[PDB]
């Protein structure tokens, strides 16, 4: 066999870890699930500094702690025209309930006659996106590292039946240790069985996502073969000029990979890149062993990674706090909190 | 190339969800 009787020990006990690790973190998880928090602050708590992105994210200062921010900002009105309630609501119930340590923190959440906020811990080193493009590629050790970052996330997340749905470079920060936070989690949904909503992003999108049949958690590790293939190659597996081609190219499933791929690169990307979910690693009954069992992540030590203790490939230039260097500039728009309150009922949950 | 043809699609910025 490939493993001799300590190597097979060992595995068998790190695996049984894990389970007995995801059965205390769903109880926890299902205990704030069923008992939210809400309305932990107010506005005038905050000093606005900057927009960090786009409703609206913005670096906001503690005026009596002086701590830094991201508060998201959503205009009741604007969520409601894009039938977009339940997934505000829901985003928010996730984030306070949820617990890892690659995932964006609330640290505050309120809303006024306008607006809803949700407070964040400030994560300063940008978007992965902006590095990816910055430098091109990933060097393939610099790719797994963020990549098991991922994979333990998608652990997690599965395990309280959470199907994540928006992973891309875009959606993906770095922090100061040079570690991975996920922050979107709008399209997320919490089912155990098969789902069929169409959403995400076209270059993301798995098959069988893109056509009519329902889908399950394994759309998140199809998700993940693109991420590991962009970081790598610095483009995505498919791509087209319009979203209408791309979803042709992956119906088809026909992926191509750079020369400078390994051999082990392109075996785990096949094994994810799969159309048919019979095979796709991460839907089989080895579950995600097979994925970190896989001879690309040979290296790759799963408790170190968690307990943040590997040196990260990448630290962010940080010229002190409130440093937003790492992130494009936007326009700044005044928030405004009208007279009169707007959609009270709809966001009571809030 | 393909990088050649990424360039050339257009979708090299900052991609939306649909
Ligand atoms: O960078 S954000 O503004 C952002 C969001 C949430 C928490 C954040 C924490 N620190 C910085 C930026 C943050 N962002 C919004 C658009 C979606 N892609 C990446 C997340």
């Amino acid at each position: 066999g490939h493993m001799g009787n300590a190597a097979a020990a060992k595995k068998g006990s790190e695996q049984e870890s894990v389970k007995e690790f995801l059965a205390k973190a769903k109880e926890e998880f299902l205990k704030k699930w069923e008992s939210p928090s809400q309305n932990t602050a107010q506005l005038d708590h905050f000093d606005r500094i900057k927009t960090l992105g786009t409703g609206r994210v913005m670096l906001v200062k503690h005026k009596e702690t002086g701590n830094h921010y991201a508060m998201k900002i959503l205009d009741k009105q604007k969520v409601v025209k894009l039938k977009q309630i339940e997934h505000t609501l829901n985003e928010k119930r996730i984030l306070q309930a949820v617990n890892f340590p690659f995932l964006v923190k609330l640290e505050f959440s309120f809303k006024d006659n306008s607006n809803l906020y949700m407070v964040m811990e400030y994560v300063p080193g940008g978007e992965m996106f902006s590095h990816l493009r910055r430098i091109g590629r990933f060097s393939e050790p610099h790719a797994r590292f963020y990549a098991a970052q991922i994979v333990l996330t998608f652990e997690y997340l599965h395990s309280l039946d959470l199907i994540y749905r928006d992973l891309k470079p875009e959606n993906l920060l770095i922090d100061q240790q040079g570690y991975i936070q996920v922050t979107d989690f709008g399209f997320a949904k919490r089912v155990k069985g098969r789902t069929w909503t169409l959403c995400g992003t076209p270059e993301y999108l798995a098959p069988e996502i893109i056509l009519s049949k329902g889908y399950n958690k394994a759309v998140d590790w199809w998700a993940l073969g693109v991420l590991i293939y962009e970081m790598a190659a610095g483009y995505p597996p498919f791509f087209a000029d319009q979203p209408i081609q791309i979803y042709e190219k992956i119906v088809s499933g026909k992926v191509r990979f750079p020369s400078h791929f390994s051999s082990d690169l392109k075996d785990l990307l096949r094994n994810l890149l799969q159309v048919d979910l019979t095979k796709r690693f991460g839907n089989l009954k080895n579950g995600v062993n097979d994925i970190k069992n896989h001879k690309w992540f040979a290296t790759t030590d799963w408790i170190a990674i968690y307990q943040r203790k590997v040196e990260a490939p990448f630290i962010p230039k940080f010229k002190g706090p409130g440093d937003t260097s790492n992130f494009d500039d936007y326009e700044e728009e005044e928030i405004r909190v009208s007279i009169n309150e707007k959609c009270g009922k709809e966001f009571t949950e809030f | 190339t393909t990088y050649a043809d990424f360039i050339a699609s257009g979708r090299t910025g900052r991609r939306n969800a649909i």
